[PDB]
This record gives structure tokens, sequence and C-alpha cells, in this order.
């Protein structure tokens, strides 16, 4: 039949249009606009615009959720779509608002919410349909009680809207649209499609599933940091396949009386065979499902054990679905890791800079923000912060822009004022207030993502950065080669070389060409892990980067490790070897299914264990050379741009005065020349706020900050304290180590 | 502390006032305006002479004092409870229709009462009403605090139950079940079941007393340009 | 529309016929149009005199009323939790057989009811073949909602000491039980014991109007090659 349709998400934010494919239209004779019958469960029939979208395939037809919850249908859905262009202009429309969203508001809606939303829109509506009203506070929502034509009718200039009258109680069919969607989540795509992939089949066709005779997963486990909207993915899941979603607290039940609270859980379960295929969260876990080291009384004992007797033996029974939210596996007892158990395992990372944004502009849906909001900005300063954090942030900026203006809003008596709420705007001072007044709780952990530092931004190394790629990038991009000639590529590479020419910033390089996850280890970390925490440390870094696959790991200051092995202490002996043991020993138990990089890097290439310089192992070294003139003069380029800029004094004859020069030390020179260019811009702003003191606002034409001219005086200071950070002595044993390794190998 | 105040208090106008009559009129009766010894409605007596003050007398009136108030308070309370329920669907803007079935169960149940010599004419309204409400909205699924297997057309039978075990005189629900399936059948059944004509026609007079109402447009503002 | 006819059809073919017996036996009591005269369970008429008037209105005409109530109505929530296991006892075949001997037990029965004077011949029989049923698979226990782990296979006999402590007419039950073992054991010896060609044959007339229903080829299909 070419007229069933799958339900999908209209990117369009109109609550009247439809976006088709193109054969669509082709087939179906539409126009741009037309008015669509449109036909589903619960004999529900309405009409939209017509949009044309290619991105959608032919049996994929893109429609938002107000005209879903209008349809009483789901995602995944089939509908039947009709073509009727006789609609005629709405004359006079009685309106009215549902009653639980009016709650405190005392305005006319007409002339702030309806007269600009549906200024000329043309929207086709029916009698009897329910849709949502943004405002500068509320998301209110309207229904239309009577119509003229009737029952089809179209916005016009000539519409007599009765938009008073008594509220409209709840339909008692909830159908409500305050409910949490896909929508609603930000920063989460990956996980979120792979949930939506294999939780589809056991709720969406139970029947057909159970008929084909296969075993459906049942035990999931979301896990990451707190506050983090798991139980909001959870919620929004359930309301959008359709459930019996039941929520279970670990507090609330561990600490119930006495002995009885396992009946509740067993309670719990009954209620879920009562009440087909439906969701079972339970969160917490950890706080009631502890190591055993951990247990000391008796009764968790006997609740962990009815628990796991409890969801054992739900085999079979319903299409019912477990999963819990924790913090972190390892304390959780690995009893409860067995098959039929929770065995999928998902976890939610913090999000990037760019989750933030998404949050954000989820949150500021109804902030009448001004034109200052620089939103990217707000998420680049917040680093290390959650959504609960942007949540608070919102909500507390809205609470002082409001604060400001408790002068200009009548204190009064009573419901405040629409048009006065409607008047209120959220300026960018607000929200930096608000950053000030914050702090995040993420901060001290581990971030994973890809790194942001092109190719561009390092000069030099041509020769360098075309073997990295050959060694990284050919393997995973053409397997197929390999396998022809039966070849294992390396994984192990390591740099030596002179401190201060940015390795690190050639490893982010890398990482961000590859377009793959960056993991950063740092020698102080493994200094810290060095006495006691050293073994399970090493073990759950490893099984998070497998986790992130494919990612390149990183490790940093690795002489250290012999540092305070063999030095003027020599007492880290055991720590040492506690560290190199578990690193060796969980390496090599890597797999090159997984595809996961490992790079080292040190500048004390004589004190290393020649354990590491195995096969398998770290074999692959790189020499890491001094840029040179032209390199040089490239670095500083690179350097140079930020947004000071003088071309005054040859840059070139600089480099060349400064030959041997580490490129650390060249950035450290460009820094001091900024400072000094800044110290020229106070005094710039010094001269200026004395000389108007000598003349009464001496200020009649724009004395503006000096133009960057960082003249020769600058650089003559920089020359005058100038450091070869790199030492000759360490030149020439890096040389004679690198000739010792080429006649030897 | 009086929450019967305060329940009472938040009662509609129109279905407080039609119901505080309805029981303000066993109030009457039980006050001793007229002997309920002089409530039987002899059937010689009516048929030779006129006897007109007490057909319906003992009808609206239940011997009910402080001895068996449970039972009545209860029923009244159902009973306005399902006075309202009706009035939520069908009769939120049609009250002639209402009152129009609301006569003819009373007029189906002193037909009877005039025709037979039963006594009591007040839980034979019950009946009455009741299987007509259960029956205009048929094959659902509802259910109480704990609901077993509490179903439409199946309370006349609970009822019979009841009353076996507790009261007498059987005819009055049978009458009450035969009233509700008449109008049920009409409703319905009857116009493709024996053709057409159908006999739901109110008098004027009746429709006069209390019509079926129409929403008012009210003020409207033009969405203009 | 009423679920109760699709209900009734539900219930299987043995069960439907005693259960429109059971109900017609109190309509056809309380009709009031037919003369009684034919029907009073006169004990003079039945015992000593031949009577030939009225030998099988003994389980047709029967004063219902509350005498047995409460045991008839855990009868019929006894009937209404396990009428599938009441219904397929052995004889989903042959079931002209099946009615052919409790059409025996029937008639031995109405003999000890003739030899012996008890109160009422409706209990026994059915409670005798259901427990006949039962004994030819005896022992595995079963409870009801609230019954926690209580054994079966006492009902009965929780049922006789109940009638026998509080109330009533519990001996004609227990005679039935010493029937029913005397058929349980006779459906055994005497087929096989002695011959006497087989009685007599059981007639076709039965089968004429309601015949058995056997195997049904329906139709094949050809394999080819
Ligand atoms: N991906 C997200 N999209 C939008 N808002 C989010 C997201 N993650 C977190 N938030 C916000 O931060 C809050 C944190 O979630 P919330 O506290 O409700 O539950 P949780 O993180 O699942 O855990 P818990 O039940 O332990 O509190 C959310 O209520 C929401 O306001
Ligand atoms: N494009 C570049 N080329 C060379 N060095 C750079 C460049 N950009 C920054 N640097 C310098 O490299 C330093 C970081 O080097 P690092 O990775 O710590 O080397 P190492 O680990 O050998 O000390 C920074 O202090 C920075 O001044």
């Amino acid at each position: 039949r070419p007229n069933r349709l799958i339900v999908d998400e209209a990117i369009n934010e109109d609550n009247s249009v439809v976006s088709l494919s193109q054969p669509k239209m082709d087939e179906l004779q539409l126009f741009r606009g037309d008015t669509v019958l449109l036909k589903g469960k619960k004999r529900r029939e309405a009409v939209c615009i017509v949009l044309s979208d290619d991105t959608c395939s032919d049996e994929k037809i893109r429609m938002n959720r107000v005209v879903r919850n209008n349809l009483r249908v789901r995602l995944g859905d089939v509908i039947s779509i009709q073509p009727c262009p006789d609609v005629k202009y709405g004359k006079r429309i009685h309106v009215l608002p549902i009653d639980d969203t009016v709650e405190g508001i005392t305005g006319n809606l007409f002339e702030v919410y309806l007269k600009p939303y549906f200024l000329e829109a043309y929207r086709p509506i029916r009698k009897g349909d329910i849709f949502l009203v943004r405002g500068g506070m509320r998301a209110v929502e309207f229904k239309v009680v009577e119509t003229d034509p009737s029952p089809y009718c179209i916005v016009a200039p000539d519409t007599v809207i009765h938009c008073e009258g008594e509220p409209i109680k709840r339909e008692d069919e909830e159908e409500s649209l305050n409910e949490v969607g896909y929508d609603d989540i930000g920063g989460c795509r990956k996980q979120l499609a792979q949930i939506k992939e294999m939780v589809e089949l056991p709720l969406r066709h139970p029947a057909l599933f159970k008929a084909i005779g296969v075993k459906p997963p049942r035990g999931i486990l979301l896990y990451g940091p707190p506050g983090t909207g798991k139980t909001l993915i959870a919620r929004a899941v359930a309301n959008e396949t359709g459930a019996f979603f039941f929520l279970i607290n670990g507090p609330e039940i561990m600490s119930k009386l006495a002995g009885e609270s396992e009946s509740n859980l067993r309670k719990a379960f009954e209620e879920a065979e009562k009440n087909a295929p439906a969701i079972i969260f339970i969160d917490e876990l950890d706080a009631i499902a502890p190591k055993r080291e951990k247990t000391h009384g008796e009764v968790e004992r006997r609740i962990v054990s009815q628990l796991l007797t409890l969801m054992d033996g739900l085999k079979q029974r319903a299409h019912v679905i477990v999963m819990a939210a924790t913090n972190r596996p390892n304390s959780i007892d690995p009893a409860l890791r067995r098959f039929g158990r929770f065995d999928r395992e998902v976890d939610i990372g913090i999000p990037d800079a760019t989750g933030r944004l998404e949050i954000l502009q989820i949150h500021t849906k109804n902030m009448k923000l001004a034109d200052d909001v620089d939103l990217e900005q707000v998420a680049n300063e917040t680093h290390g912060h959650v959504g609960a954090d942007l949540a608070a942030l919102c909500s507390e900026a809205a609470l002082q822009a409001i604060r400001k203006k408790m002068d200009l809003i009548d204190l009064e008596d009573e419901t405040i004022d629409a048009e006065v709420m409607n008047s209120l705007a959220v300026t960018m001072d607000d929200f930096r207030w608000a950053l000030s007044q914050s702090n995040p709780s993420a901060l001290r952990e581990t971030v994973v993502e890809v790194p942001q530092v092109t190719w561009e931004d390092i000069g030099g190394l041509e020769d360098v950065k075309r073997e990295l790629q050959e060694l990284v990038q050919y393997p995973v991009e053409h397997p197929d080669k390999f396998l022809k000639f039966g070849m294992t590529p390396s994984k192990g590479v390591l740099f030596y070389g002179p401190p201060g020419c940015g390795k690190t910033l050639l490893a982010k390089a890398i990482a961000n060409e590859c377009q793959a996850n960056f993991i950063s280890i740092k020698g102080p970390e493994l200094l810290t892990m060095w006495f006691g925490e050293s073994e399970a440390n090493v073990r759950e870094i490893f099984d998070k980067a497998r986790q992130a696959a494919p990612c390149v790991l990183f490790f940093d200051e690795l002489d250290s490790i012999a540092k305070a092995r063999g030095g003027n202490i020599g007492d880290g002996g055991g720590a040492a070897d506690r560290v190199i043991n578990q690193i060796l020993t969980e390496m090599d138990g890597m797999s090159t299914k997984k595809n996961v990089f490992i790079i080292g890097a040190t500048n004390r290439p004589d004190i290393i264990d020649p354990a590491i310089l195995r096969p398998g192992r770290l074999d692959q070294l790189i020499y890491i050379p001094l840029p040179d003139e032209k390199s040089r003069v490239a670095i500083l380029k690179a350097n140079l741009r930020k947004s000071p800029v003088a071309k005054d004094v040859d840059l070139e004859f600089l480099a060349k005065m400064t030959n041997g020069f580490s490129g650390a030390d060249l950035t450290e020179i460009c820094q001091r020349a900024c400072k000094l260019a800044i110290r020229e811009s106070i005094e710039s702003e010094i001269r200026r706020e004395r000389e108007r003191q000598t003349n009464p606002s001496a200020m009649e034409v724009e004395e503006d900050d000096p133009v960057p001219e960082i003249r020769r005086d600058h650089f003559e200071e920089a020359m005058r304290f100038a450091r070869r950070s790199v030492s000759d002595n360490d030149i020439r044993k890096y040389e004679m180590f690198a000739q010792t390794l080429q006649q030897s190998r | 502390m009086s929450d019967i105040g305060d329940w009472f208090r938040s009662i509609p106008a129109i279905t407080r006032y039609w119901f505080a009559a309805t029981v303000a009129v066993p109030l009457v009766g039980k006050l001793g305006l007229i002997s309920p010894a002089y409530l039987f409605l002899w059937p010689e007596a009516f048929l030779y002479r006129f006897q007109i003050w007490r057909p319906i007398t003992a009808t609206f009136y239940f011997p009910v004092g402080p001895g068996t108030g449970f039972l009545y308070l209860v029923n009244l309370y159902f009973l306005y409870q399902y006075s309202t329920r009706l009035e939520t669907g069908a009769f939120d803007g049609r009250p002639a229709d209402y009152l129009f079935m609301l006569l003819f169960n009373w007029i189906c149940i002193v037909i009877t009462g005039l025709a037979m010599d039963m006594q009591l004419l007040m839980i034979p309204l019950i009946m009455s009403v009741l299987y007509v409400w259960a029956q205009l909205n048929r094959d659902m699924i509802v259910s109480f605090w704990f609901g077993t297997r509490f179903k439409a057309c199946y309370l006349p039978w609970v009822i019979l139950g009841f009353n076996y075990i507790i009261g007498g005189s059987v005819i009055n629900e049978l009458i009450g079940n035969l009233v509700g399936h008449l109008y049920f059948f009409l409703m319905f059944r009857y116009p493709m079941d024996l053709g057409g004509r159908n006999f739901l026609s109110t008098p004027q007079f009746l429709y006069r007393w209390l019509p079926s109402r129409r929403h008012n447009w009210g003020q409207g503002f033009r969405l203009g340009d």
C-alpha cells in the first residue's frame, strides 16, 4: 500500500507541518503547504502542512511529538496519508487552555501568546485538537473547543478568536506533553542509539519475538557520575516506548523495617507479571549491594541473596526488562555479573563543550534571552560540569535577572501578571554573575574526547608526520591488505628527545586526525598510584580505554619510574616494580581486534628498562629533532596568530639569532613579548587615566588601545634574557644513544 | 472537623439543589405530615374512590430513622454520585433528555405501583435508575478500591442477593431490570431491530421545563494582521 | 447484547445440559402456570402405590429454598472454578456411553431413593461422578486463593462434616458416596465377570438425535516426487 509510512522525528519544529520524501509528493500530487488528512491509532485524524524534505526515505515520514500525541501513536508506527486540499479559512474559532498549566498567570493569552504564535501562520486546525505554545517562563497548552468552519479551518486574518473562558480540565487520558522524550537528552547520542537498538524488539513486538524463540537481553547496567540524568534517560525511554515503568530507590527500601522489605521487592516483581512487558528501574545499587568485604552485618547478605534469587528466576516469565543505576562497577559485588544477570554495560561520559551547548539550548527554550548571549562561550568556560550544573546555572541566572527587577514587578498579593513576566529579558551579565557564584562537582575526573589540535598547529617534522600516519591510519584503514600479507601491525610507539618540543601536541594532532578518543596519563598520576593503589587503577584504566575504542592512550614522564627507582632516594623500588609489572602484564593482553593504540614518551631513553624494548611491546622508536630556521619560523608564526600581530621587525632574523633553541623556549619568548606589549598597553591606559585628571575628562577623540606594534625593544629584551633550555651535553647524549641504536640495529 | 460541610459546599449548585430536594422529601415524610400507616395504596380503595393523596407519597419517602441510617445514606450517596457521573458525559449540554429519562422511570414505576400491591417504591427506583445507568454504557471495565468482577449488568443480581439476605419483595429489582433493559433496547438495539419510528418524543411542556442548553460562543477577537 | 449467552455457550456440553436442567428447575417450579398436581414429590404415591403418574418427577420438581443455599453457593464456586477439569473425564470420545452410565447412575440412585427415604437426590449424583473421576487419578492436592496448602480429595468429606455439624440433610450425599463406590466396583466387575448376551443392545435412537463424533480424515495431498 503506497500510503503507509513509518513515523519518524521531524527536523522542523512547527506543530502543524509534515516532512516527506520527494517521490511522496510526486506520487500523491502534493503541493507545498497542502493539508493532508492522517490516520492512526485511536482513530485520530488531523491535517498539517506538506513540506518537501528529501532527507527522510520514501517510507519514512517526519512528524514531531505534538502531532504524534494528537494521533495517539508512538515511534515506529505506520500511518495513512490522504490529500484533502478542500479546506476553508476559519472565520470564528473558540479555543481554550487546559487548566493544569494556567495556574498563576493573570494575563491575556490572546496578545501575549496567541497573537504572535498565530500571526497569519495559516495553520490548518480542527475541532477538539490539542497544541502547545511556548512562553517566557512556561509552555502552555490550548484546545480548540469550537470551530467555524467545522471541523477543519485555516488560520486567516479574519479569525474572531474566542480565547476567554473556563480552563479545561485534564481529558482524564493524560497523553500529557509534560513527559520527557529523546529530544530532552543531550550529549548521549551513541548510547541512546545503542539502547534504542537493543530495546526495540522485546518491547514493541513481544508476540512476534516470543514466537521466534530467542532469549532477549535482560540485564543492563547504566553507570556514571551522579546527577547525569540516567533516571531521566530511563523514564524518557519508558514514556517513548510505552510500558509500566516502575521505580525503586535504594535507601527507601533497605531501611524500610526489620526484614519485610523483601516482600516489597517481591511485590514489585509480581506487579510486572500482571502488567505486560514493563521496565523495572532500580537506583543506587552500591548503597544496597556492595562487596562482601564492606558487608559487616547479616541482613544485607539476606537482601542480596533474595534479590539474586528473584532476578535469576525471571527466565521467560514475560517481556520484562530490568536495569540498574550505579556509579562504579568495582563497588558492585562480582556475583551480580554472571550470564543471565546484568551483562550489558553502558557508561555515560561527561559531555564536551558541544553537549553543554545542546543542554543549555534545551534548558533555555522558555527563556527570553537578550541579544548578548554567547552560549558557546559559556559552554567553553564551563568545562568540568554536568547536566544538573547547567540546569542550576540557568535557573539561578533567571532568578538573578528577575530579582534585579523586584522594583519593576509589583510585589502585590496574588498571582503575578503575565505581560510583566513576558517583558522580562535575560542578560549575559546575569550569566556571568551566575558563573561567579558557581562551582562544578566533576572537576578532578579524567575526560575522554577527540582533541582539537590540527596538523598545521605544529610546523616541521614532515617525515615524522608521514611515519605516524603510516603507522596508525593505514592499518585500520586497510586491514584487508594486512590480512592478505598475514601481518600484525605494531602498537607500541615511543618518543625520545629533548624536552619541550610539544610531543604531547604531536599526540593530540595525530589523535585529532584519526578522529578517535584520546586518553592522557601523566607521570604525576602514575607516581601517585605507586604507593598502594596501583593494580586496580591500571586495570580499570585499560578497561576504560578498551571501552572507548578506537582511542589513543598516552603516557608521560615514563623515565620518572626509574628516577625514584635509581637515584638520590632509591626507596621506591617496590612501588616501581609493582607499577611496571602491572603495565607489562596488562598491555600485552590487548587484542588486535581492539582498535586502541598506545604511545609512550620520555626524554631519558638511557634509563628505560630494557624489558619494554621487546617485540609486541613498545618497539617503534622515533627521535625528536629540534626545529631549524624555517621550522623555527613556522613555529613562531603558529604561536604568533593568537590575537596580536605586528610585522615591523624581521621575525626570520630573530629566528636566526636564536638557532639551537627549543620550541618551548620560543613560545616563552613570544609570551614574554606579549607581556611587554601588555605592559605598553597598561602604560597607555595609565597615561590616559593620569592626564585626564590634569584636564577634566580629556577624552574628546577616541584613544584606543595601542595597535599590536611589538617593537624591536621587546625582542631585544627577549634576547637579553635568552635561555638555551636545551643543553648541549644532553643533545650529545641523545645523538650517542641514537647512533648506538643505529649501529646495533 | 465537620468535613461533611466542606464536601457538601463543593457540590455543583444544580445537582446539590436537586439532590437536596430529593433527600428532603423523605425528611418531610419522616416529620409526620402523613402517618406511615396511611401509606399502603389500597387497590380497591384507589379503584373506587380517589385516594390520590398517597400514590407516590410512600414512593419518595422511606421509613428511615436512627436504626438503619447506614443503608439510606449510602444509597443517597451513590444516587448523587451516579447523578454527577451521568452529568459528566452525554448530559453535559442536554438536560432535557436526562429529565425525560428520570420522568420515564417515574412513570413506569408508578404504573407498576398502580397495577400491583407493592408498598415501598423507593428501592425499586434505585434499581430502575441504577440499571438504566449501568446499561446505557454496557460493555466497559470499571473497578472500585477492591473490585473483583465489578462489571456492567452484573450489579442487578448483586442487589438481588443483597435484598434476598437483607429485605424482600423481589419484584422491585425485576421491574428495575425491566425498565433499564427496555431503555437500553430503545437506545441502540431498537432502531435497527424493529424497523424505525423511535418513541423518543419529548412532550412540549416537559421540554419547556428543562430544555437542552446550547454552548455560547462568548466574546471573540479577530486575529487581524 | 448479552455476554451471558456466549459465556454459557463456552460451557462444555455435559455441564451445558446439567446447568440448563438445574436452572430450568427453579424457573419451572416458580412459573405457576402449570398445574402442580403432576409435581409434588408425594412420598405416598412414589413409595407404596405403583403410580406410574409420577415416576420421574423427583429430579425435576424440587422445593428450592434457603435449605441448601450456602452449600449450593460453594458448589457453584467449585464448578465455576474447575468445570474444565470437571468435563474432561476420560470421555471426550464415546460420550454417548458416558451419558449411558450417567443414566445408569441416575437409575441406581433413584433405586436408592426408593429404598431409602432421604431428602434430595441432587448433590449426591454430581458429587459422586466428580469424585469417581477424581479417584481414577486421585491424590493431587489443590487449593483456592487463600488456601495455602490445604489438601484436596477432602472437599466432599469437608462438606459432609460441615453439613453434619451445623444444619441438616447430609445423609443423602453419603449414601450417594456408598452407591458411587458400588458403581466404581461394578464398572470393573460386572462387564467381564458375567455375560448374559451383554444385557441388551444400546439403542441407536440417541445416536439418531444426538450422535457421537469420531475421527475425520479431512482431505489429503498428493506427495508427488
Ligand atoms: N542529557 C541531559 N539532557 C538534559 N538535561 C540533563 C541531562 N543530563 C542531566 N540533565 C539535567 O540534570 C539533572 C540530573 O538528573 P537527575 O538528578 O534527575 O537524575 P540522574 O542523573 O539520573 O540521577 P539520580 O536519580 O541519582 O538523581 C536532570 O534532572 C536534568 O535537569
Ligand atoms: N608547534 C610547536 N612546536 C614545538 N614546540 C611547541 C609547539 N607548540 C608548543 N610547543 C611547546 O612545547 C611544550 C610542550 O612540550 P612537551 O610535550 O611537554 O615536550 P616534553 O614532553 O618532551 O617536555 C610547550 O611548553 C610549548 O611551549
